[PDB]
């Protein structure tokens, strides 16, 4: 079974037709305006028309604004990307911070292109060159085509094929009994093996045997493929081949993040363009979702001011929880959530609040519920209440615990006394601080 | 092979999920750059029959929908833009233009002109070759290595 | 419906700079509302750069927050043209971990003096009717063949060197086919198969995409056009077959000698007549978080016979400098600052900002009332532009939520109430105190 | 006598985590002393780690010097045995200069996810006694011996060819595969090691297989995520697994990686097995690196963070802020702080007690009193020191049993912090740099 | 002969049989305190009981602290390992600041193998090859002591051929090695050609078979290094040594735990045994605060050597904290760990008895008077002064043809050098002119 993750009730915002916000749905209670807020939001990234536009949730820890981002990840579905990133991954020791930023911003941007796949494969039988019976003036034959015969598990069929495949019949081991496969848009052979039929003939063969295939001998299908723009990026900048010392240079040497030049998406883009106006690849725009970005530098905001206003930037959704706080990269330039003015000037800033102790009570449940974790209401009220004396973790931390604490004493639900002794054993952060304030001599 | 337990933590294990034996393993590691040459070539020359036993033989399971078979812990070709899949796919190909050995510009549009009724026909974006005159550096100073 | 790679940004409304024959600025043209003097300012710079004749001149442009310099600098760039290079660089983009400081402006600056040549060769674009290899038994190697070409006019048979077969070969050019033969270099390239010749085929060797025959005669001339940057040329010729390094971005700290020697070459294939240089411009924006060493680089980078014409942008007053501690206008030193022409511009008022807002509806195709439009400039004035163009567009989703046609007062005050500004954020915030974190 | 590679250190007397069936701590047991309440929660999150169900969790563990945080991780770790992985770093080994602390933790975490993985293997392995061949498609036969048979392959042409260039010969012991066809030299019999009186560059003497030849059966691989991570990161990854070679592998394979093992555990034919991962002297991590673990344990796979940390209310490494435990309130609560006490004069002879008979060190009883009398005037840690260097002392007296005037004469000899710094005081001009 | 150090004439800590300090012995006279502290530390080395064990030498400079150690370093002969690092050393370009700290500590701990060497030489008389193509290859030696023939497997004829050996050559071979080394043609045959490109050498004069007994050293970082990274295996004849630059690395943990596993395999075949050597650290209070925390670490395993550090600043700063300051400039968590020996100054006495001491260990002979003069003006200053003093005076002492030292060669002497005080006291005065 999945493991129990930490955001794994949210489902979704929990939204009418109207956009208003139910009370408690898809694992989700309160914060109505802020559901209200990202709802709208989810509806303008669905609406594929702007670009680079920012959106900050401001609110104190615990509060539910990186919950939040994951439902609307959740709203939005599967077919669009959706990259999360903390503030600490620009800092590399192997590629400048706005190239980390800006492979990012190229991550968040998916393509969807569809093509044929066209085979003949199976188990070659025979090979007949089958002549024209009258050779040409100053020559002793004429061969016109090869036959090839090809068996799968469904049936036996044989092909006509253009003489010069035998150059590469011969260039491989094909002999009878191998499994062989053609691309029909290709037109190259290639060798699998002998076939597990004759893979009692001998008993020590150096050859590893495959078995017969299952189906028809000439496959044909429909594959629609999903490749971010990054991954183009990457796939230019190291072309993967083997016939070069270069390629199988750097295929041996230690590979390392290349600080891609403006002049390559210059040129992807402008084929990516014309691929889409012939009607062959569908874009899809995606989000971009940096959490703890009070742990970004002076240089990453003066470069994220430009990086909005592209044409080409995804939908970026920001997340932090700090006050009047120093900027990162400066001395003492106080600003609020540790953000320029200047750039917090382009984000729409949604604010989030508390917890009321009924709505915490209520997340209470969800989490014990959705854990499969059965608890009285005598034990239920008291946790809410020791939760709202200190905070919402600590009391929905405590949860498995106390159902450990039961199934040891045989139990299969928390009474008051798991709780209490649970509370007893662990400490949180407050009793922990005055502790330390107490004994700050020995420390 | 030979432990003291059913189930006791043993290194090497992966060579049974890579085509890597236990004397293949100890000649790439202690012949040289010649021994790993060998084995980048031949991994190049596997990585088709891998590419096509991924992507196109999924009946049930190996065993019964029970066990793993060899080359199972290599993952880098069943992505979309391998090169594998990527000459498998013959329109990708035409996305990855950045060859390792001609010098591509970029895009272009092109104008052919006609010697009949002085028709000038206009091209979209096409691949673009950089002129071959632009070279023309040369070191000052050439030396023999010591 | 369709949706390419450009979509609706920040700046996709100004098409230019909107000006006269006279280089005299209109109140509303092209995208581009009130800064008169700045609009001029920038014609004159706009008109002196497209002459390009003095070289290593730097032009400032400094004022508040959010009045229009990158507006004014995106609607230049949009002017300029698409054949003139232009170089957007932020602030931050030269802090590299690859290569110095000095090393990335004298990139950023080789980047933007482009080299125009045209190409033209002579080709053979034609339909394949059959090929002739007659492969040797054992001699010594050389091979011999003919090649038919045929189109809806004329046709003929072509002899075959040595060097083309081995291409044919490695093409895998057959019966059937459409191709292009370049006379010069000599590679193939390939457009497709016909239809008349499809009917006699073996089994499915090659299955793609159909084509039709080239009419007319069957050789023919075909020009080229070759923008390239002088830094792209120095890449080239920094070491031999390295071409991937200007889309890898490898090379670092390249030997000066290569940049002087390109540097003569570039200075004798424009008196030869076979090339054009053309200046182009770099823009450096938020120019007040280059180090001072950067700028003390600019100083003597900018007395070149090459340099480009490089534009500055700063919102920062009397600012330390970074790296140091002495204080100085728009975090410059003296120095850089005394070497270029200082534009500034006006804050906005209610009568332009009604245009911007009418302007931005256009862009994003969203109608308000002129209620809608009277409460946004409110919006607009008692706090900043942005906040108020970011408001269309959600006040235009919440209206269309409702199943409506015309946004209404009632949607922006929803929105106003629902979204945040700044201003209303610190206010809630100084309410929470001990709630967040390191006040 | 002998010697191996490990020996007596200081947290080697503990031997797993001393409890009842009820999760109860004994007085002493396991060569563990008090810590009752610790040992507790110790006991209830390694129940929570044995079991495997939710995912994400933390736990600190926090006290005075000299209380035994690290010594109940270690208890922990012994309780815990083989066979689940137990990553243990120090604070301060992220600081690499090839990766940045964002990829040393995120490695650090795959490290402690294992994947139980079974396999069908069959292999020959034996002594080669005579290969003949023919030539007429060459056809030849080889033969394999063992302690119990001794038999002939009919092999095949490929296998010819095979042979022949692994130049293989009479008295060699080798292994084939007869799924791949793959032959392993192991080396040469014992009883072969005669007939050249010159050895090459590398041969290795090894004995005959034993028991039967071709033995065909069931193995169970257990492989963390980080070496599945190592090798798709490039062409041939395995070398980096021990060179360290790797750095910075793109966020595009664990991913991938993540989703195989989903479907694998949904097709039954991998099992996950979550871990432990300890981080002592956590008190030192970066306000950067503290940032990150906050969205590090918000995975669907990720282990169980164990921390240990000395500092009481101090600033935060790489910010000018104070905070309890020198770690960020936006990470203190999503941990479960467990804290200690400082041990009593009981609990001071009950732990030295332990140490001397790990030691095989007879103390006297006034002894043992002017031990935990010392060691209670001054760090445990001292005291412990104490009793190797009184062995020795009394080794040197040519006698068995030590006594007072040499836990005295041993006081005297060394210093502990409290004279060296009362000491360094005195002369205090006479040292460098104030 | 040998070149004469500042530590060249300590030989022992010059303990009797009782375990006391004799007044002077080895080369060691005064710190009676210190010095018979130190014998403990000796036997707990010898002991191969005891692990991560450390110890501190806390003193002002110039008192003995580095002799005390170098005396220990002699006392346990060559046998057992020693590595000696100053703290400056970690901080390298190429690895982080633990790696390095590991690897001295696994430097720190050596195996040894004993074994007998097989050495065969002399002109090759015959070259005779033997399923049936090759199987062995007789050759025949000869000297002028006699002839032997030996049978060589086809590894060596290889390595034979290589070297381009004919019939003829006077030939180094080593059965346990394999090593093949061509000495070139033998002079018998000088007369063949007038011109011959070959040069040629005498039939040797020796033994063809040569028995030894040889006993070999290799510590655990010398494994660690050559498992880590693919070997060479290019000794020339090869240019793909010439493409990658060696460059030293990060070692895995999962390499050293294969490393340890391998060897207590071969210990407890019996093949080889173990030795913990001792590890020294000077500048110990130039080490960062990350290395003194992973210290902590490193310090409390089972398979960590015995360690030393040495430290002569006073109540200095941290570093890598610039805010707080501990004894000795070390961490008051490490400090207590570690185990502490105080070093003290010298009288007047001990400065005289140093200074003979010195003076007949590095060869000049003084008279009374001067010594006495000596001893006054290094009472004076310092000591190392007076040391340094000595050469000069016995410079000048054989110009003006004399044999002895005087007053007026040490007097001349000192006022043509100054010493630290003098100087700096001197940039005083003219403080506005430097
Ligand atoms: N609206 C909500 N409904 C249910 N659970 C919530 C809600 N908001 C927060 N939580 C719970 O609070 C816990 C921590 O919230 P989190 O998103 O980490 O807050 P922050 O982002 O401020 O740190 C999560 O485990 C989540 O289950
Ligand atoms: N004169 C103008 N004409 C049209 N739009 C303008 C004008 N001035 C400002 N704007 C709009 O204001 C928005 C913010 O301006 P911005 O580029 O941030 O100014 P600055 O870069 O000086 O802060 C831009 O999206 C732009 O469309
Ligand atoms: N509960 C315990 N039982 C037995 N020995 C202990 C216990 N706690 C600590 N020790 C011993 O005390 C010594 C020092 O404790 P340590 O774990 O270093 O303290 P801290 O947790 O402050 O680092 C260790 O060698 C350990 O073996
Ligand atoms: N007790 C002693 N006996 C013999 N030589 C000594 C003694 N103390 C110091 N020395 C000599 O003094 C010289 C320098 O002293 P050293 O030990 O290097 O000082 P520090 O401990 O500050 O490094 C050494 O060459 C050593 O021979």
């Amino acid at each position: 079974t999945q493991r129990i993750a930490s955001h794994s009730h949210v489902k979704g915002l929990g939204l009418d037709e109207s956009g208003l916000a139910k009370q408690a749905a898809s694992g989700l209670v309160g914060q109505e305006n802020a559901r209200e807020a990202c709802g709208v939001i989810v509806e303008l990234i669905k609406s594929k028309k702007m670009a680079g536009r920012a959106v900050l949730l401001a609110g104190p820890p615990g509060t539910g604004k990186t919950a939040l981002a994951l439902a609307i990840a959740q709203e939005l579905g599967s077919k669009v990307p959706f990259c999360p990133m903390v503030g600490s991954e620009v800092y590399s020791t192997e590629i400048k911070k706005t190239e980390v930023l800006m492979e990012n911003f190229r991550r968040a941007i998916g393509l969807r292109i569809k093509e044929t796949k066209e085979v003949y494969e199976g188990e070659v039988t025979e090979l007949t060159p089958c002549e024209t019976e009258n050779p040409m003036g100053g020559y002793g034959k004429t061969i016109s085509h090869v036959i090839i015969g090809l068996k799968t598990a469904k049936g036996t069929k044989q092909l006509k094929l253009d003489p010069s495949i035998f150059e590469s019949l011969q260039k491989e081991r094909v002999e009878a009994g191998d499994v062989i496969y053609i691309e029909a848009n290709s037109g190259a052979v290639k060798r699998q093996g002998r076939c597990d039929t004759y893979a009692t003939e001998f008993d020590l063969e150096a050859e590893e045997y495959v078995p017969l295939p299952k189906g028809d001998v000439h496959k044909k299908k429909e594959i629609i493929q999903d490749v971010t723009l990054h991954d183009l990026d990457v796939a230019n900048a190291r072309p993967q081949g083997g016939q070069d010392i270069l390629s199988m240079m750097g295929q041996l040497m230690k590979p390392k993040k290349t600080e891609i030049t403006d002049k390559l998406r210059g040129e992807i883009n402008k084929v990516v363009n014309k691929y889409i106006d012939q009607g062959i690849a569908e874009l899809v725009p995606g989000v971009l979702f940096v959490d703890e970005v009070h742990m970004l530098d002076i240089e990453c905001f003066t470069y994220l001011h430009r990086a909005l206003e592209s044409s080409i930037a995804p939908i970026v959704i920001f997340a932090s929880n700090r006050g009047n706080c120093v900027i990162r990269g400066t001395e003492d330039i106080t600003s609020p959530h540790g953000i320029p003015l200047d750039l917090l000037d382009r984000v729409m800033i949604i604010r989030t609040m508390l917890y009321t102790p009924q709505e915490m009570k209520q997340i209470i449940k969800i989490r014990a519920q959705t854990e499969g974790i059965n608890i009285s209401e005598e034990a239920l009220n008291h946790l809410g209440e020791i939760g709202t004396k200190t905070t919402l973790r600590y009391s929905v931390q405590l949860l498995t615990p106390a159902n450990l604490l039961a199934k040891i004493n045989g139990k299969d639900s928390i009474e008051k006394e798991h709780v209490e002794e649970i509370s007893e054993l662990f400490y949180d952060a407050k009793s922990s601080a005055k502790i330390l304030a107490d004994q700050q001599d020995k420390y | 092979f030979h432990r003291k337990g059913i189930n006791e933590e043993s290194c090497f294990s992966f060579l049974r999920f890579i085509d890597i034996s236990p004397a293949e393993m100890a000649n790439l590691m202690l012949q040289g750059l010649l021994a790993r040459w060998l084995a980048l070539f031949l991994s190049l020359k596997a990585s088709y029959r891998l590419h096509q036993l991924r992507s196109w033989g999924a009946p049930e399971g190996e065993s019964h929908q029970r066990y793993l078979r060899n080359k199972d812990f290599l993952l880098g070709v069943n992505f979309p833009l391998s090169f594998p899949n990527l000459c498998s796919c013959p329109l990708l190909k035409s996305l990855v233009f950045s060859s390792h050995c001609k010098a591509v510009s970029g895009y272009s549009d092109q104008v052919v002109h006609q010697r009949r009724s002085a028709t000038s026909s206009l091209r979209r974006c096409l691949l673009t070759e950089l002129p071959s005159f632009l070279c023309v550096a040369s070191p000052r100073v050439t030396a023999v290595p010591l | 419906d369709v949706t390419r790679i450009e979509r609706i940004g920040a700046h996709s409304h100004i098409r230019g700079l909107g000006l006269d024959d006279a280089l005299e600025p209109r109140q509303a043209s092209q995208g581009m509302v009130g800064q008169l003097a700045a609009r001029r300012a920038a014609g004159v710079v706009l008109e002196m750069i497209r002459e390009g004749k003095i070289a290593g001149r730097a032009v400032l442009i400094a004022g508040q927050p959010g009045t229009g310099k990158t507006a004014i600098a995106m609607g230049m760039a949009q002017a300029l043209g698409p054949d003139t290079p232009f170089t957007a660089i932020a602030g931050s983009e030269i802090f590299s971990l690859e290569m110095s400081k000095t090393e990335a402006l004298t990139q950023a600056f080789r980047r933007s003096i482009g080299v125009r040549i045209k190409e033209e060769t002579e080709i053979i674009e034609g339909e394949v009717v059959e090929i002739q290899i007659d492969r040797p038994a054992t001699g010594t190697g050389s091979k011999v063949g003919k090649l038919t070409l045929k189109t809806t006019e004329m046709e003929t048979i072509y002899d075959l060197g040595t060097k083309m077969i081995e291409s044919l070969t490695k093409d895998k050019v057959q019966a059937g086919d459409v191709i292009t033969i370049d006379k010069a270099t000599g590679k193939i390239s390939k457009l497709g198969r016909s239809f008349t010749r499809a009917r006699d085929y073996d089994a499915m060797g090659s299955q793609t995409k159909f084509v039709q025959c080239p009419d007319g005669e069957l050789q023919k001339r075909k020009e080229v056009v070759h923008t390239v940057s002088l830094h792209e040329i120095d890449v080239i010729n920094s070491r031999t077959q390295g071409f991937l390094a200007l889309f890898s971005g490898d090379t670092g700290e390249i030997k000066s000698e290569v940049r002087e020697q390109i540097n003569a070459k570039v200075a004798e294939w424009r008196e030869e007549g076979k090339a054009e240089i053309i200046p182009g411009v770099l823009f450096i924006d938020e120019v007040h978080m280059l180090d001072i060493e950067s700028f003390s680089f600019l100083n003597r980078a900018l007395e070149s016979d090459m340099a480009p014409v490089l534009i500055m942008a700063t919102n920062r007053g009397i600012t330390r400098i970074r790296g140091t501690s002495y204080q100085s206008p728009h975090g410059i030193p003296i120095d850089l600052l005394d070497r270029l022409l200082i534009v500034s511009t006006t804050p906005y008022s209610e009568k332009d900002t009604k245009q911007i807002l009418r302007i931005r509806c256009e862009e994003e195709d969203v109608e308000m009332s002129e209620d809608a439009y009277t409460v946004l400039t409110r919006i607009g004035l008692e706090t900043s532009l942005r906040y108020a163009i970011q408001l269309i567009t959600a006040a235009s989703l919440v209206c269309r939520k409702r199943k409506g046609t015309e946004v209404q007062v009632d949607d922006i005050k929803r929105v106003y109430s629902l979204f945040l500004d700044e201003s209303r954020s610190t206010q809630y915030m100084k309410e929470y105190q001990d709630a967040f974190l390191f006040n």
